[PDB]
Order: structure tokens, then C-alpha cells, then sequence
DNA sequence: GCATGCTCTACTGCTTCGATATCG
DNA sequence: AAGCAGTAGAGCA
DNA sequence: TGCTCTACTGCTTCGATATCG
DNA sequence: AAGCAGTAGAGCATGC
């Protein structure tokens, strides 16, 4: 039933009142949170990480596009804080999708301003790379620049 | 330091007048500096500031991209430096004129406001002028008629507007002049008054151990048949512990 | 309420005759409006720069709202005041600002009713912060909208009261058709002419009420009584100046470092020590050594005994006097010593001394505490606040010395003479105005680049004297008083 | 008698604005 | 970072 | 030889910088 | 200084 809600909440931002835009999105994401952790089906679970994962809509695009903002922070905190809900959902599946994240936290927090939602960006790098442990998948991480 | 002027009253009252400063919020003379640690040593140490375009991912600019933007309601607009060298203010140098005189006592005693206090005192060489000034205070003395200075130091200076009290003791005669306020430095708010209250008064036992407290907790006496006052401890002679 | 702000909805009269010149060629009452609004917002773009603002125009031929009723057309959201919606108001001047309202909606229709107060009160309906006053200054001329049915003022009437209910004040700006009081209709049963007010009394100032300082007195040891400092001379100056990165119209937001023992790198604030250097010795410190020895007691202030109001000198002073109050925050029910004590001290005349240190860690100065009685009258005449006073004393290097070799007499010939000169130029002081001319040309200046009028407005300097206006009111007595018992003569 | 389902209010912490010491 | 008047070393003499 | 410049100079003013409640 | 929210040591009801 899922990607309604996401196009819905990729193309409601674009105009003027960002506030509605704010309440909007806040209302789709508690539905995306309610309605991607019930599924319980393994080829489903699938379906829905290769549905929320695409190069060009979803919600890493989403939260990369309207940084240059301050009224979408409730939204971009819950899914910042959703992540890693999401990231224990599942495991190293997600290691095709790894850098990607690794890149948003990191502008993210070097971008912000308000520790409202710089700490949690901290909180997923912090999640990751305990998980994703010394072996190949260190070397896609340029630690000598992170370092 | 001497200071010398020219006060003005009117067209042409020039007298050439000198002046000193007074008490003012002293301070030290010695700056605390930075030394790393394992040197010893200063010189060795470069503190510097960068000039960092955030924004975004970060693009360090120099320092030939400064627009000197103000704040306007919800935007924020030019005019860095040149046009406000061009449309800055003037006051076509140092003035210590009168504006006028007021012989109501209604400068109270709480609206004073200055950093520094000053004591235009007389001239030198043959002072015909400073007995002039002399024959000036010796006339204001009498009554309550004080005198509104508008005072400036140079082109640089702002221009301030202010009280020229008047002092005549001894061996000095003086002219002592405070700054004052401008019709953008009050406020005023109103306040829950104390008299009339209902659940605020106090009783004639509370009045009567209020009034013993302040009876032997005094620290003025008087003796010697002509009562002058005698006090000790005088706030004013004690020095300071802070450079000690 | 502190962070609690003020709305005002300014609704304009467009229906049939305020478009009038009034059979004049003076000036149209509507363009006075437009006049009005205008200042009002020029005002508080830097006066109070937080209220929220509002503008409706109603009775005219179409209709956006949020809700769709007839002859009701808004122009902005309340909000805050924006410079891009003053530079839109700013062109409704004019024959063809007139023009532009015409073409681009006219006026003229049966027009509002109970409606326009119903859309007032869904705009204030919907803004979620706090709200202190709520008022509506309406422009309209006419008193009977009413003139041909009584349902529609039955309703209207009605609606007042629901709208009072709730309690939204509402106090128009009648227009001068007849210049005053002749036309006194019934509209007297809605509500509980002077627009030079609105018009230039406003130029430049700020308002805020805060408490900088909520410390405790000690008498003895053991007598605890909150106190809450306020400053009342706030010494005001420009807002700071940002710095902006050339084209894109952006902020910086700079960083800064320290490193380069001739090695390279990056050194942290951790290893940094301070020193002080005589010729050759260095005496070297910690930071928390430094911060240290400047500490000497704790927050709060320390009673020393009485004096009576006879030695400290009004020669004596070094800071802007504060003024002190007692708060039933801290320490239940210690106003009632207070206002004993207060009794005492206007009824005895006395004066207490004490030790102060306002912040956490502060070397002391000593202060002296003045009691202070209201004033009052009829009209709510509150001027002097009911409290104490805290003068400020020097101590040791401050009182310096003049050389002190000079003693001259005069003589008793010119005391009248000056005493006329005195009262030539006599005057009481003042209750207020003497507007600062940097921060007016300055804020002008600024007004000048903002709204992109013609040019900067010369803001008329007021700290100046009149030389002629004293020259005249003092007469030819000038050449005497120079030369009558001194003459320079080269 | 030890490891979970379920409320709970005091503590602390960040933001906003305003005020004061500081090297130059 | 900027100015303003005092106070011992050159230049024409 | 005294006056007249002349680079310095103590000392002051805001001004951007830093700290805190 | 005002204020604004949200965590979290601290208890109650319950299962194996």
C-alpha cells in the first residue's frame, strides 16, 4: 500500500506554508513506521527495503533535499530516529546501502545547527559502525579523512 | 591630564576654560598571555581565525567576499563599509556648549548615567577668565539653577547632553558635569504598590522590633556639644582588595 | 506573559464615499489611511519587532479568504512585519495607486455585515502562540451601515457581544467628515479623529521588562531575603553588524584555531597555560588559577550597618543606579519585612550599606541601599517605584587630585545680572524628549536602503541650541556683561 | 521469589535574549 | 583599530 | 642662537570579541 | 534569566 505516502510526502514540500508541509509529513512518516514494521514476510521485508531504497525517490533523497530549512525538523528527527529502528529490523543485508547513509549523517551533522537532531545523527554512525565490524566493509569508509 | 576647551553661552560667551577628570571605574594594566605547554614560550603559538563558508559542505573563502549586512525585520541587507563612511554622522568637532539653564531641583538623584565625572575648573596664564567663572558660579550658587552642557571630545566622540553641577568649597571652585539620559534609555513599567495591601501589613509589635533594629544597628554619633556628625568606617578612603 | 506577543487587525473601509475626495482638493481620506498604516508599520519593523500584524479591506466586488463570504478581501496573514509587504502597501498611493486598487479589484457592493467580525475572529482563531491584546483599529467613516434594516443590526449588536465574550477589543479611527464630535450615532452599544499621533510620535525605541539578577541579602548570617535586581537605564546601541558572503546573499559563520610551534598541526585548547612577563621572569598560571583569585565570597549581598543621608555626596557615584525589589518566589512572605522595613526607613529617614557580589564569582564592591516612595493620582499616575536604591562608591585610586594652587575672589555685582541672564533663559528640564541623533540618522539612514524612498531623511538634529531664539530672547546686554568689570582689551 | 508489563513526576538540559568584562 | 595634543630630535639658518 | 616642523606617544574614543544568567 | 520538553531513576502489577 506503501509509496503513496512517500511521493505524496516528496511533493507536498515544494510550494509555500511549511507548516503543512511539517504536519503533513509528521502524519506519513507515523504511517511508514506503522506500516513497514508490522510486515512480517521475508520476500515482503525485501519488497519494502527495495521499495523505500531507490536512487532517484524515497527517503534519503527526501532528507537530503530540504536541509536548507528549519521547519522540516520534527519529520527529518523521526526518521533520523527511525533509522536505527530500521537497522534492527534487519542486519547486514543493508551492506549495498551502507555508504550512502555513512554520507547523509555525516553532511547532516556537519550542516545542521540545532543538537535536536545532530546528536542522532551521531546515534546512526554510532549504531553502524559498531555493527559493520573490521573486515572489507572498512575500507569504503575513508577513516584517514573521518579520522 | 590637563584639559582645555572653550565653553560657550549663547552667541559669544567663548571663555577659555580647563578641565580634569574624576573618579572613574578603575582597571588593571597587564594582559594575560596565552603560552602552550612543554615551551614555556609565546612565540611559538599562531591563533589565527579562518574565514569558513559553512552553509552547505564547507567552501573556505577569503576575506575580499565581506558584505557588512545589517539586520532589517525579517531580512538582511548591504551597504558594508564605504557608503556608511560616505553617510555616516557629524558633529563638526569638539563643542561645549550651553543649551540653557533650569531652575527646578527635578534632575533627581537616579538618572546620572556615566562612566567618568569631570571638573571644569578654570583657566591659566593671568585667569581674568577663570575669575569670569568664578564671578559665574559665585552668581549660580544661590539657587537651584543648574545648567544642561552639550559636551563632545572630537569628531570621533558622540555627542552627549548633561548636568553641570555647581561646587563652591575652600580653596577649589568647581563646575562638575555628569552625563544624562536620552528618551530611548528609559523604561518605565508599572509596579504592585506596598501601602495598600491586604495580606502585606504589618503589625505595631513587627513595626517596634523593626525600629530597635534599626536604632542599634546605627553606626553615626554625635557628641562634642556642637553635633557635627562623627562616623567611622568611611567606604570611600578603604581600598580596593581585587589588585591587592 | 514574557515571550507573550500582540496582535492588531487594521480593516479599511471601501464601499462608496471614504474613496470620495470629499467634494475637497486637499486629500482623500483613503490615502489617509494608507498613510496611517503605513507609518504604524514603519514603526514597528523597529520598535517592537515581534507583535503580529494583520490588514483586511472589506466591501468590495471580489473575495479571498478561507472561508468565502462576499466583499471580504484580505492582502496579508498575520504575521510578523515584512519588509516585502510594505513595499507592497506602499504603492496604493496616488491617482494611479487608486487606479491600481481599481483595476485590480474596485470596490462597491452591498457590503459586509456581522461577517467582517466573523472573519476577524477566525483570523485570530487559528495563530498558536500566546496572546496578550487583541485589538482591531477600524477605518470607516459612515455611522449607520445599518440604514435600511434592523435584523442587520440586531445580528451586528449580537455579535459584538459574542465577540466580547471572548473579549477582542475593537476601537476605530473615526475620519474628520465633520473634524469631531457632531455626528454621535448609535454606535455606542459595539465599542467601550487623533492620527498625528500615529503619524510621528513613534520613531525609534524598545520595550522589554526581564529581572537581570534574582540574588539573596544577608543581615546577620542568618537572615535570607530574595531580592530581584532590575536596571532601569538600559544604555542602548545599534544592533550588530552580521557579516555576508559576497553574491549568493549569505552568512559566513567563521571558525577559528591555534597551532604552529614552527611544526605544523593542531593543538588543543587542553594543553594552553597563561603567564604575565617582568623583563625576564614570567609568572606562569593555569587558567583555573587565574579564574581563581578573583574570588572572594558568595552570590549575594551582605548588610554592613546604617548611615543616615547626610555624607554620601551626590559628587559620589561610578555606576547606573540599579533598583531592587522583594520577590515570594524563594523565601515565602519576606515582602512583609520588606514593607515594615520600608515604613521605617521613609519614616526615620535612614539608609542602609552593604557588600556586594551580583554573580557566582565576583571580587566585592560596596553599595548603598536609598529607600523610594510612590506617587500617585486619579488617572493611574504610577511614576516612582515603591522600593530601594542602590548607589555605587569608589574606593581607592579612583578620586584623583588637581594641582590645587588657585584661590581668586570676586565681587557681589553680578548675581543680578546673571540671575536675569538666568531667567531669560528659564525653563523647566523636561518629562522626556532629547532623541539621540546618531541612532535617529542612523536608523533613518538605514530606512533609507529599506523601503528605497528617494534618498536618506535629514533627521533633524535636537541636541543643538537655538542661537537666534537665545540670542533674541536675551538682548543687547551681551557687550556689557563681557566688559563691565573685565575687559580684554588685547 | 526472580525477570517482565505499566505508569510516574522531578531533574536537567538546550534555546532565546539580554547584559557586562576585554584587547585593540 | 582610530585621532589629538604634548614633547624631544632635524633644517634652514 | 630661538621659532618652526616632525616623528613619536600617552591616552582617549568606540568597535568587534568574549562570557554568562 | 525565562521557558520549553523529554529522559529516566523509581516504584507498582504480572508471569514462570
Amino acid at each position: 500500500g506503501v509509496r503513496c505516502s512517500l511521493l505524496r510526502l516528496q511533493e507536498t514540500l515544494s510550494a509555500a506554508d511549511r507548516c503543512g508541509a511539517a504536519l503533513a509529513g509528521h502524519q506519513l512518516i507515523r504511517g511508514l513506521g506503522q506500516e513497514c514494521v508490522l510486515s512480517s514476510s521475508p520476500a515482503v521485508l525485501a519488497l519494502q527495503t527495495s521499495l523505500v531504497f531507490s536512487r532517484d525517490f524515497g527517503l534519503l533523497v527526501f532528507v537530503r533535499k530540504s536541509l536548507n530549512s528549519i521547519e522540516f525538523r520534527e519529520c527529518r528527527e523521526e526518521i533520523l530516529k527511525f533509522l536505527c529502528i530500521f537497522l534492527e529490523k534487519m542486519g547486514q543485508k543493508i551492506a549495498p546501502y551502507s555508504v550512502e547513509i555513512k554520507n547523509t549523517c555525516t553532511s547532516v551533522y556537519t550542516k545542521d545547527r540545532a543538537a535536536k537532531c545532530k546528536i542522532p545523527a551521531l546515534d546512526l554512525l554510532i549504531k553502524l559502525l559498531q555493527t559493520f565490524r573490521s573486515s572489507r566493509l572498512m575500507d569504503e569508509f575513508k577513516i584517514g579523512e573521518l579520522f | 591630564i590637563h584639559w582645555p576647551c572653550r565653553l560657550t553661552i549663547g552667541s559669544n560667551l567663548s571663555i577659555r576654560i580647563a578641565a580634569y577628570k574624576s573618579i572613574l571605574q578603575e582597571r588593571v594594566k597587564k594582559t594575560w598571555t596565552v603560552v602552550d605547554a612543554k615551551t614555556l614560550k609565546k612565540e611559538d603559538i599562531q591563533k589565527e581565525t579562518v574565514y569558513c563558508l559553512n552553509d552547505d559542505d564547507e567552501t573556505e573563502v577569503l576575506k575580499e567576499d565581506i558584505i557588512q549586512g545589517f539586520r532589517y525585520g525579517s531580512d538582511i541587507v548591504p551597504f558594508s563599509k564605504v557608503d556608511e563612511e560616505q553617510m555616516k554622522y557629524k558633529s563638526e568637532g569638539k563643542c561645549f556648549s550651553v543649551l540653557g539653564f533650569c531652575k527646578s531641583s527635578q534632575v533627581q538623584r537616579r538618572f546620572f548615567m556615566g562612566n567618568q565625572v569631570l571638573k571644569v575648573f578654570a583657566a591659566r596664564d593671568d585667569e581674568a577668565a577663570a575669575v569670569a567663572l568664578s564671578s559665574l558660579i559665585h552668581a549660580l550658587d544661590d539657587l537651584d539653577m543648574v545648567a544642561i552642557v552639550r559636551y563632545a571630545y572630537d569628531k570621533r566622540a558622540n555627542p552627549q547632553v548633561g548636568v553641570a553641577f555647581p561646587h563652591i568649597k575652600h580653596n577649589y571652585e568647581c563646575l562638575v558635569y555628569v552625563q544624562l539620559p536620552f528618551m530611548e534609555d528609559l523604561r518605565q513599567y508599572m509596579f504592585s504598590s506596598l501601602k495598600n495591601s491586604k495580606k502585606y501589613a504589618p503589625t505595631e509589635a513587627q513595626l517596634n522590633a523593626v525600629d530597635a533594629l534599626i536604632d542599634s544597628m546605627s553606626l553615626a554619633k554625635k557628641d562634642e556639644k556642637t553635633d557635627t556628625l562623627e562616623d567611622l568606617f568611611p567606604t570611600t578612603k578603604i581600598p580596593n582588595p581585587r589588585f591587592q | 506573559k514574557y515571550s507573550g506577543r500582540d496582535s492588531l487587525i487594521f480593516l479599511v473601509d471601501a464601499s462608496k464615499a471614504m474613496f470620495e475626495s470629499q467634494s475637497e482638493d486637499e486629500l482623500t481620506p483613503f490615502d489617509m489611511s494608507i498613510q496611517c498604516i503605513q507609518s504604524v508599520y514603519i514603526s514597528k519593523i523597529i520598535s517592537s519587532d515581534r507583535d503580529l500584524l494583520a490588514v483586511v479591506f472589506y466591501g468590495t466586488e471580489k473575495d479571498k479568504n478561507s472561508v468565502n463570504f462576499k466583499n471580504i478581501y484580505v492582502l496579508q496573514e498575520l504575521d510578523n512585519p515584512g519588509a516585502k509587504r510594505i513595499l507592497e502597501l506602499d504603492q496604493f498611493k496616488g491617482q494611479q495607486g487608486q487606479k491600481r486598487f481599481q483595476d485590480m479589484m474596485g470596490h462597491g457592493s452591498d457590503y459586509s455585515l456581522s461577517e467582517v467580525l466573523w472573519v476577524c475572529a477566525n483570523l485570530f482563531s487559528d495563530v498558536q502562540f500566546k496572546m496578550s491584546h487583541k485589538r482591531i483599529m477600524l477605518f470607516t467613516n459612515e455611522d449607520n451601515p445599518h440604514g435600511n434594516d434592523s435584523a442587520k443590526a440586531s445580528r451586528a449588536r449580537t455579535k459584538a457581544g459574542d465577540l466580547r465574550d471572548t473579549g477582542i477589543f475593537l476601537d476605530l479611527m473615526h475620519l474628520k467628515k465633520p473634524g469631531g464630535f457632531d455626528i454621535s450615532l448609535f454606535y455606542r452599544d459595539i465599542i467601550s479623529s487623533k492620527l498625528e499621533d500615529l503619524l510621528r510620535k513613534v520613531r525609534a525605541k524598545e520595550t522589554r521588562k526581564r529581572a537581570l539578577s534574582r540574588l539573596k541579602l544577608k543581615l546577620n548570617k542568618d537572615i535570607v531575603i530574595s531580592v530581584g535586581i532590575y536596571n532601569l537605564v538600559q544604555k542602548a546601541l545599534k544592533p550588530p553588524p552580521i557579516k555576508l558572503y559576497r553574491e549568493t546573499n549569505e552568512p559566513v559563520k567563521t571558525k577559528t584555531r591555534t597551532f604552529n610551534t614552527s611544526t605544523g598541526g593542531l593543538l588543543l585548547p587542553s594543553d594552553t597555560k597563561r603567564s604575565q612577563i617582568y623583563g625576564s621572569r614570567q609568572i606562569i598560571l593555569e587558567k583555573e588559577e587565574t579564574e581563581e583569585l578573583k574570588r572572594f565570597d558568595d552570590p549575594g549581598l551582605m548588610l554592613m550597618g546604617f548611615k543616615p543621608l547626610v555624607l554620601l555626596k551626590k559628587h559620589h557615584y561610578l555606576r547606573p543606579s540599579l533598583f531592587v525589589y522583594p520577590e515570594e518566589s524563594l523565601v515565602i512572605g519576606s515582602s512583609t519585612l520588606f514593607s515594615a522595613l520600608l515604613i521605617k526607613c521613609l519614616e526615620k529617614e535612614v539608609a542602609a550599606l552593604c557588600r556586594y557580589t551580583p554573580r557566582r564569582n565576583i571580587p566585592p564592591y560596596f553599595v548603598a541601599l536609598v529607600p523610594q516612595e510612590e506617587e500617585l493620582d486619579d488617572q493611574k499616575i504610577q511614576v516612582t517605584p515603591p522600593g530601594f536604591q542602590l548607589v555605587f562608591l569608589p574606593f581607592a585610586d579612583d578620586k584623583r587630585k588637581m594641582p590645587f594652587t588657585e584661590k581668586i575672589m570676586a565681587t557681589p555685582e553680578q548675581v543680578g545680572k546673571m540671575k536675569a541672564i538666568v531667567e531669560k533663559l528659564r525653563f523647566t528640564y523636561r518629562s522626556d524628549s532629547f532623541e539621540n541623533p546618531v541612532l535617529q540618522q542612523h536608523f533613518r539612514n538605514l530606512e533609507a536602503l529599506a523601503l528605497d524612498l528617494m534618498e536618506p531623511e535629514q533627521a533633524v538634529d535636537l541636541t543643538l541650541p537655538k542661537v537666534e531664539a537665545m540670542n533674541k530672547r536675551l538682548g543687547s546686554l551681551v557687550d556689557e556683561f563681557k566688559e563691565l568689570v573685565y575687559p580684554p582689551d588685547y
